[PDB]
């Protein structure tokens, strides 16, 4: 029952203030009774003109309370409706690069679902699971050139240096197609000593 | 606020009359509670987006970046980063005066020391684990190899950082230093906060001072009208007090509702930044500054 | 059975030196829950479970496997129209 609390609250709070708006028809407001006619037929009208003030002054106020509520509450929904349009637009019709706008994890797609006076998104999000501690290095010397990964990072399980994509463990042997050359071996802090295999060199040897 | 007391102090005479306005007294509490509840929802949404409380490793080697400024201070009794103390001094009787008449200040659900544990966690995971802790289990990654990504995010190839690291270190640290004096030497930076706190304490003062206004009644002391005059007539007098005061609450309440709706909007802006900016890296130009 | 809090005078809930997830929010970190015979308790809320990332300048952890989770998210759109 609770996951809809956001909706269930909105429906409640309206009927709440709607109720309270109605009960205010039973209140004296200082006048001798809360029934309109029963003030009349009791008294001669030149007195009722006085009393019916304290009815009107009461009820008219109770509206402006209720009304001014709705306006405030309307804007509250208003901002929520704008957020729904933003999610409907970006999350469902796009793929949101924004983080945790569509929910925890990297976002794949959303499926909207209608609900009474509201909308319900089903966010399909990609959450990683099993991790393995890896020795890593930001760079790899080869000949004294430095090699950096195009995408991903140099890792090793402790012997063979592998470059892999970041959000999933998919090791690949390190070749020039994996790595680009910049600078040389002095500057980088943490560069290690390794050999970046070459696609082309063997292709020659015949 | 206690509606029956604030309106009618210590008088059943007035208290009975209030019943003739019905649910005003109750619906005000229903109103203010709606505010008071979501305030601890705001602070909930913003600060705690993280499943676990991370804590920085014992030894700090970030590649030259000095976070002792921003990390929790192990030597303070309430552990709060050196900077945060600069803030709590700038921002700031009203202690019991309000609390005389039924104006109560409820404690925020989360103590400041707890807020400083979240902002430690969020800051502990940001440093060690990169941005992945917002998407799941935090993943330790060398901080200098974090900043290689955050350059790829902005289009600067990572070979810039691996070469400029030492330089970037100093620019960072020397930038953090000036943040102290930016806060330390000027008290207007926090105006946004300072304005919120004032306006709250403002209306409370106004709300209190409304107790001393005649509102057309013969006096502002609820008992004097009862003391001097026979009730038959004093009834009509107390109306002008009640009608005046009871209205004067709805003014105050409506202000709070409106003002909270602003904060409610500002809170989402934080929770948006906290999620996108802190936990991730933002591609939105000038959203993060 | 009385206990003094930060938020006021609490009655009928046995203090607990242990600290668990905040369940029924009270004030200033005090959060109450029903479980242990049983009695309502009151305790300093633990914000989160605690972790310390194992971090060293060469240490990286790359996920080998993933899940695909579907997390419902619910928002109002309109409210009941009246005149
Ligand atoms: C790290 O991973 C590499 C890649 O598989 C391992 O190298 C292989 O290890 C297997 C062991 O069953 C051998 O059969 C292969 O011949 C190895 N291939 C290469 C290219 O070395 C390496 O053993 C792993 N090391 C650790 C400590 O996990
Ligand atoms: C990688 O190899 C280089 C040499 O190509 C190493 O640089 C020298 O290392 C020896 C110790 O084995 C030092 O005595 C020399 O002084 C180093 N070079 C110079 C010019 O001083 C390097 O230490 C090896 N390890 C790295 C850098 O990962
Ligand atoms: C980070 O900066 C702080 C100060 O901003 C350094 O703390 C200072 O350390 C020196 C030691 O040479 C002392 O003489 C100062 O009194 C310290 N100042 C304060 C305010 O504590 C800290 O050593 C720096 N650490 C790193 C790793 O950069
Ligand atoms: C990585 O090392 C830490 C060291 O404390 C250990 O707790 C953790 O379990 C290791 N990772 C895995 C997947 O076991
Ligand atoms: C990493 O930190 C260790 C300290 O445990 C240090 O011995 C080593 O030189 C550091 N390497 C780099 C590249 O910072
Ligand atoms: C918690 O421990 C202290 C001693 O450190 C003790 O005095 C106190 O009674 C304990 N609290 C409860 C609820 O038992």
């Amino acid at each position: 029952a609770s996951a809809l609390g956001k909706l269930q609250d909105v429906v409640n709070q309206n009927a709440q203030a709607l109720n309270t708006l109605v009960k205010q028809l039973s209140s004296n407001f200082g006048a001798i009774s809360s029934v309109l006619n029963d003030i009349l037929s009791r008294l001669d009208k030149v007195e009722a003109e006085v009393q019916i003030d304290r009815l009107i002054t009461g009820r008219l106020q109770s509206l402006q309370t209720y009304v001014t509520q709705q306006l405030i509450r309307a804007a509250e929904i208003r901002a929520s409706a704008n957020l729904a349009a933003t999610k409907m637009s970006e999350c469902v019709l796009g793929q949101s690069k924004r983080v945790d706008f569509c929910g925890k994890g990297y976002h794949l797609m959303s499926f909207p679902q209608s609900a009474p006076h509201g909308v319900v998104f089903l966010h399909v999000t990609y959450v990683p699971a099993q991790e393995k501690n890896f020795t890593t290095a930001p760079a790899i010397c080869h000949d004294g050139k430095a090699h950096f990964p195009r995408e991903g990072v140099f890792v090793s399980n402790g012997t063979h240096w592998f470059v892999t994509q970041r959000n999933f463990y998919e090791p690949q042997i390190i070749t020039t197609d994996n790595t680009f050359v910049s600078g040389n071996c002095d500057v980088v802090i943490g560069i290690v000593n390794n050999t970046v295999y070459d696609p082309l060199q063997p292709e020659l040897d015949s | 606020v206690d509606c029956t007391m604030y309106i009618c102090g210590d008088s059943t005479e007035c208290s009975n009359l209030l019943l003739q306005y019905g649910s005003f007294c109750t619906q005000l509490n229903r109103a203010l509670t709606g505010i008071a509840v979501e305030q601890d929802k705001n602070t909930q949404e913003v600060f705690a987006q993280v499943k676990q409380i991370y804590k920085t490793p014992p030894i700090k080697d970030f590649g030259g970046f000095n976070f002792s400024q921003i990390l929790p201070d192990p030597s303070k009794p309430s552990k709060r980063s050196f900077i945060e103390d600069l803030l709590f001094n700038k921002v700031t009787d009203l202690i019991c005066a309000q609390k005389f008449n039924g104006l109560t200040v409820l404690p925020p659900l989360l103590t400041d020391e707890m807020i400083a544990q979240y902002t430690s966690a969020l800051l502990a995971g940001t440093i060690t684990s990169g941005w992945t802790f917002g998407a799941g289990a935090a993943l330790q990654i060398p901080f200098a190899m974090q900043m290689a990504y955050r350059f790829n995010g902005i289009g600067v190839t990572q070979n810039v950082l691996y070469e400029n690291q030492k330089l970037i270190a100093n620019q960072f640290n020397s930038a953090i230093g000036k943040i102290q004096d930016s806060l330390s030497s000027t008290a207007s930076a926090l105006g946004k906060l300072q304005d919120v706190v004032n306006q709250n304490a403002q209306a409370l003062n106004t709300l209190v001072k409304q107790l001393s206004s005649n509102f057309g009644a013969i006096s502002s002391v609820l008992n004097d009208i009862l003391s001097r005059l026979d009730k038959v007539e004093a009834e009509v007098q107390i109306d002008r007090l009640i009608t005046g005061r009871l209205q004067s609450l709805q003014t105050y309440v409506t202000q709070q509702l409106i003002r909270a709706a602003e904060i409610r909007a500002s809170a989402n802006l934080a929770a948006t930044k906290m999620s996108e900016c802190v936990l991730g890296q933002s591609k939105r130009v000038d959203f993060c500054g | 059975n009385v206990f003094q809090t930060r938020a006021g005078c609490l009655i009928g809930a046995e203090h607990v030196n242990n600290s668990y997830e905040c369940d029924i929010p009270i004030g200033a970190g005090i959060c109450a829950s029903y479980q242990t015979s049983q009695s309502i308790i009151a305790y300093t809320m633990s914000l989160g479970a605690e972790n310390s990332v194992a971090y060293s300048n060469n240490s990286i952890a790359i996920p080998t496997n993933f899940t695909i989770s579907v997390t419902t998210e619910i928002l109002p759109v309109s409210m009941t129209k009246t005149s």
